[PDB]
């Protein structure tokens, strides 16, 4: 299994070595500038990256039952609440709704214990996901419409 | 590909004096000069200020006017194609006008008519004359009027209390040279007196 | 422009920046669109009271017109006993928008009250009743108005991002990227291939001249 290290030059995707190396792998996992700036150690842009074969990871047999689930629950919601802040830049967050503020405090969360990993905090993918549905079960067990059923029934209740 | 960057184009224009560049957009409209007057540029204008000043003092005049109003139409242009033809100052109103005459009336030219195949000097100064001095009497409305309403707002006004002037300044071009050079000097002074006297009438009218 | 790598750079980082933007004052325009609709339907809806509230004044009127006959009008015009009609104002904020917001006498503070009519306790009740009802419908008019200039202001800008500046950038982009890779790169090559031929034409010029001898 190979994870090369590339470094894109100009900080653009449009530079032969990475372009090239695009088409013959299967994913990628950018490095965000402004997730630095932001004092965020690992800098992953999660939303931009992504495997293009993440599916065969995610089963039964490996790892646990619900982890597409909540990946694409917790994929959506970012998505929501990076939308929802842009909103509150020009709508004065005086007008947001409810979930507005949910999705806000979610990507806060997120952003600042979920993705901000220390050097040396090994986490094993149980724990992993133990923190994603602590994030997850801020929101309405009826809300989590990307999540399937019977998955909201076993986990949602902590 | 029409851009000027070509190495040919680039050196000729390093050499060149006087350059009539062409663009693309006005020969698509059917304008037929198709001169983009934004970009061409004539470094004899100095040489011949001893024929302009022995021919006619106001030329050198006019022409830095019109200058002016082609330059204030194209920010005006620019500004429009976002802002909206709306909360235009009636001073930019009148600007705008006048600016439309003298592109499709003086630098307009069919090239295939018994009048426009051929058009002498004076006759050019003439239509240059007769459009500044609409500009500026235009203006001149636009500064005084008895109240702001009825000095700059009233171009609407004018477009009908003056209509006729205003179509004959368009119109005037259309008189070929080869009628009487002093048949078409004689109409354009008596057009310039016509328009002079029913503008000077209407602000000195009401106001 | 020049074309060049910085600024191929620089217009791609322009072209996103506006198309962030553009999606920006979409949403903005939406929200304020929904606000309007919003207000519409709430004026449509007090539009009825201007009828109901109508109705019950003009009932009271016959009633005080059927007890005292003719109302004394005149000094102190009669017909009711509140509204010492005095208005006040205030700005709410609903997405950026400064929507007024409209208080006033027998709705609202600055109001008084002195003796009255026969029925004037009823054309109060009727008469200044329709006073709550006409300032609801006179703020919700206002609002409706600003609303409205406010999205027609939006609408104009979001629309002229997409059709003007958006459509005026690509074509930049792409005449930039049509002249660095279009001509300097294949300049480069055959700079380049003209030297190797250079190369070797000199290599199979010694040749010759080390076998003729």
């Amino acid at each position: 299994t190979q994870i090369p290290i590339l470094t894109m030059p100009n900080d653009d995707i449009t530079h032969p070595t990475p372009d090239l190396t695009g088409y013959i792998t299967e994913g990628q996992i950018y490095i965000d500038r402004q997730l630095q700036n932001r004092q965020i150690y690992p800098p992953i842009n999660v939303l931009p990256s992504l495997s293009r074969l993440m599916k065969s990871a995610i089963g039964e047999g490996m790892t646990r039952r619900d982890h597409s689930d909540v990946s694409n629950q917790l994929y959506a919601n970012y998505a929501i609440g990076k939308d929802v802040q842009a909103m509150k830049a020009v709508v004065g967050e005086e007008a947001l709704s409810s979930e507005d503020l949910l999705y806000l405090e979610f990507l806060d969360k997120f952003e600042r214990k979920f993705v901000a990993q220390g050097a040396y905090d090994s986490r094993n993918i149980f724990q992993s996901l133990d923190l994603a549905w602590t994030l997850l079960r801020i929101f309405p067990r009826e809300l989590l419409h990307r999540i399937p059923g019977k998955t909201l029934d076993q986990y949602y209740s902590r | 590909g029409g851009d000027f960057s070509d190495p040919v184009t680039s050196a000729t224009l390093s050499i060149v004096q006087v350059f009539w560049g062409l663009d693309k957009k006005l020969a698509q409209r059917k304008h037929f000069p198709s001169v983009n007057w934004l970009i061409s540029y004539s470094k004899y204008s100095t040489a011949l200020e001893s024929f302009y000043e022995q021919f006619d003092p106001d030329f050198i005049n006019i022409r830095t006017k019109a200058r002016e109003v082609l330059q204030r139409e194209d920010d005006l242009n620019e500004i429009v194609q976002l802002v909206g033809k709306d909360a235009l100052a009636e001073g930019d109103k009148i600007t705008l006008e006048t600016a439309k005459l003298l592109r499709e009336d003086y630098l307009a030219q069919n090239a295939f008519t018994p009048y426009d195949k051929f058009c002498p000097f004076y006759k050019s100064v003439w239509m240059m004359r007769n459009i500044i001095h609409f500009y500026n009497l235009a203006n001149q409305a636009v500064e005084k009027g008895a109240g702001m309403d009825g000095q700059k707002i009233t171009y609407t006004l004018i477009k009908h209390r003056l209509g006729d002037l205003f179509y004959r300044l368009v119109s005037q071009k259309f008189e070929d040279p080869a009628e009487g050079e002093p048949a078409l000097v004689a109409k354009f002074k008596k057009l310039h007196e016509d328009l002079t006297a029913g503008f000077r009438a209407l602000e000195d009218e009401t106001r | 422009v020049v074309p060049t790598v910085t600024m191929l750079g620089v217009m791609k980082s322009r072209l996103v920046g506006a198309t962030r933007g553009h999606a920006l004052l979409k949403k903005k325009s939406d929200a304020l669109t929904v606000q309007f609709r919003q207000i519409l339907k709430n004026i449509v809806t007090t539009k009825e009271s201007m009828g109901e509230v109508m109705k019950d004044s003009s009932f009271a009127l016959i009633e005080a017109k059927y007890v005292a006959g003719e109302n004394i009008k005149h000094i102190v015009l009669e017909n009711v006993q509140n509204a010492s009609i005095k208005v006040r104002s205030r700005q709410e904020n609903i997405a950026g928008v400064k929507i007024p917001k409209f208080e006033y006498f027998t709705d609202g503070e600055t109001k008084n009250d002195l003796t009255g009519l026969a029925r004037g306790g009823q054309q109060v009740q009727q008469c200044r009743a329709a006073y709550v009802k006409a300032i609801e419908l006179l703020v919700e008019l206002a609002s409706l108005q600003t609303s409205f200039l406010t999205l027609d202001e939006a609408i104009k800008t979001t629309n002229r991002r997409v059709n003007a500046l958006e459509n005026v950038v690509k074509p930049r982009l792409e005449n930039t990227i049509t002249y660095i890779k279009g001509e300097l790169d294949e300049l480069e090559r055959e700079d380049f291939f003209r030297l190797k031929k250079i190369q070797g034409y000199k290599k199979r010029e010694i040749e010759r001249q080390l076998a003729s001898s």
